């Protein structure tokens, strides 16, 4: 049906990044259950916050220190930068 | 928003999952931006160390392969995804020290 | 004038707090984010508009 | 056509399936297996195929885990003939029983 | 009946190979069998739970998912 | 007079398997625990709570380092433990990647 | 700085954790690995704080962080 | 002055009749006030993903069945299924 | 209120509060929260029942938490539920090693 998946979106990052290499259907798949995961992972880590503070919203700031929460020191740095910059920018 | 954002994660899917989520009761406005933003760094972070496990092999379709092999030469990646283990994946060729003939 | 370094000097100003803005239509939607675009009307309508 | 001393066919195997990818179980007994214990907890299943081929995956990774954790406990242990109370040091010190 | 045989002594010698072990015992392979049957005792437990639940007379493959997302173990690739 | 050894070693197994009482003491601890924070942010203040928390914390995840580490000690064929059963425990813990 | 952690309390530790005999270099690998799990979890607890704008570490950032470990911890409300 | 919450009458009358000449300290009550709280998140959580993975947001007391026969080891789970169909049964047949 | 309506200890309406603030789905149904209330109660019926057999263990009347930890410990079951959770003031078993036995 109407099920959908990341795919196209994915594909456009890969053509902006290594602009002549393809891939196949599993590969995509398993790119989709990543996203999946990690879109599950920080936004159930979202909504603890939310409760630990009493706070019934959800603005940047939660996200901004989730991912602070779960990935370690460089890459999260990098998040938050990329972030940032993407937020001030819209 | 895409185009306000100049990402490609669509912020509009993001924001209809996070309407359908059971996190809070409001969303707001930039929180999604920042979501996708973030998401779109790890897709990089992940397919350019695919595109060299592509590389080294002379390869031009990514396998599944090639993407645990790009899992595991990182450092950083093996910490987070360390309890996650990929289908048709094989592990690191590894041998040990006492293993090889004298 | 190119020398007129002070032109330059007030307009440095203008430019960097415009900087914000590195593209088309995210700019003609800044303006209907104010153009009389009653909300709701999609981007690409605000855009138009 | 030679024989040569044991332990050239042992690295030869462990370079020629760390190339490898797929499977090292077969499919038809790790199926029937499945139903075995299957049935016993109801009667008169049905499966889909990629379910057990999942199942398949989960088993030959956490035997992989095993054997890495048995072979760096054997190596600790100064030996390489691996015994059973190996297993039984790492099934302790995972905790999962 | 005897399909804990159908894992055979080969492919315990293939998954040790692949694993890095050198020297298999012959003490080890029945172990490894029952600690395979444990594991999927666990494992299969929790499909057919997930299995009533549905109301349905077939597993699927997302309900494996799922129970392995209870697990710790989480396999992706296969959907969900 | 003199004991043997292992009376000694043996005894206070017994005498301190049965008193939870802390004992890493509360100052050193504490003065560690700032030590660390600090190069977090600059002067932060603390609930004798936390402290507390993270106190019993560290005893009881040494505790259960350590049991894992003997029977690594054990398992190898010896009594003393030595730090490369620590490394071989945490590299099966998943710590270590 | 470190050597608070003194060696007779190792010592204890060890009678507690099952361990008869030690030898010398588990002093320094114990406070090697001491001091790797005290800088994740007061990691995550201030990051918590951080969120909580606040310049106290409370008791329940520590259960909670501890709980983002997989470490859950009693007794405290949590 | 802000009014906190516990479970200390609750369980300590479940205590009374178990153990009548038995006493507690406050401090295991803590203890097991955390406990339960573990024990409700975790199973709300369980039944959070078998909402998520049915389709469905109407939680009868057949999620929660399915998720005590998970989150808790078999036996005891079968005890936990026979006290809570009997508080059902007892709860919807009288008023 | 409901809570005598089935013969417990444990509320239904503070439970039935926080299936709603907790946000755990959109909607809660009538009798779920009395279910829990039941599978809580018999939870720690069997851990208090433990813990009054480790409170006549050592002769004392009040319960102490090391009465706790080893109750919880001894079972099986309750020692794989409440394995991966420590508990404050709660020590360890009395373990020796029997290898380690002097001769």
């Amino acid at each position: 049906s109407r099920k959908e998946s990341y795919s196209i979106y994915v594909y456009k990052v890969l053509k902006q990044v290594h602009p002549d290499t393809g891939i196949s259907s599993k590969a995509m798949g398993i790119m989709n259950s990543f996203v999946n995961d990690i879109f599950e992972r920080i936004a159930g880590e979202a909504s603890r916050l939310a409760h630990y503070n009493k706070r019934s919203t959800i603005t940047s700031r939660e996200i901004q220190t989730a991912v602070r929460l779960l990935l370690p020191g460089e890459l999260a740095k990098h998040a938050v930068s990329e972030g940032t910059k993407a937020v001030t920018k819209y | 928003r895409s185009s306000r954002a100049g990402l490609q994660f669509p912020v509009g899917r993001v924001h209809r999952l996070l309407r359908k989520g059971n996190y809070s009761e409001r969303v707001g406005a930039g929180a999604p931006v920042y979501l996708a933003a973030v998401l779109e760094y790890l897709t990089a972070e992940i397919l350019e160390l695919a595109g060299n496990a592509a590389r080294d092999n002379k390869k031009t379709r990514i396998i599944p392969r090639h993407l645990q092999l790009a899992i595991r030469n990182d450092e950083e990646l093996n910490k987070l995804l360390g309890r996650v283990t990929i289908a048709q994946g094989g592990v690191l060729p590894n041998i040990q020290a006492v293993l090889l003939p004298k | 004038d190119e020398n007129d370094w002070q032109m330059l000097e007030m307009l440095k100003p203008c430019i960097e707090e415009g900087f914000v803005i590195q593209d088309k239509e995210v700019a003609l939607d800044f303006i209907g984010r104010r153009g009389s675009a009653a909300l709701g009307i999609r981007r690409e309508k605000r855009i138009q508009y | 056509p030679h024989r040569y001393r044991p332990g050239t066919v042992a690295l030869r195997e462990i370079r020629r399936y760390q190339k490898s990818t797929e499977l090292l179980i077969r499919k038809l007994p790790f199926q029937r297996l499945v139903r075995e214990i299957a049935q016993d907890f109801k009667t008169d299943l049905r499966f889909q195929s990629a379910a057990i081929g999942a199942l398949q995956e989960a088993s030959e990774a956490y035997l992989v885990g095993l054997f890495e954790d048995t072979n760096l406990c054997a190596i600790h242990a100064k030996r390489v003939t691996i015994m059973p109370k190996d297993i039984q040091l790492a099934r302790r010190i995972r905790g999962e029983r | 009946r005897d399909n804990i045989q159908g894992i055979t002594k080969p492919a315990i010698r293939r998954l040790a190979r692949r694993g890095g072990v050198k020297r298999i015992s012959g003490l080890i392979y029945e172990e490894t069998r029952g600690v395979l049957k444990v594991f999927l005792e666990n494992v299969i437990r929790d499909a057919v739970t997930y299995t009533e639940h549905a109301k349905r007379k077939t597993v699927t493959a997302m309900d494996v998912v799922y129970a392995l997302k209870r697990q710790g173990r989480t396999l992706y690739g296969f959907g969900g």
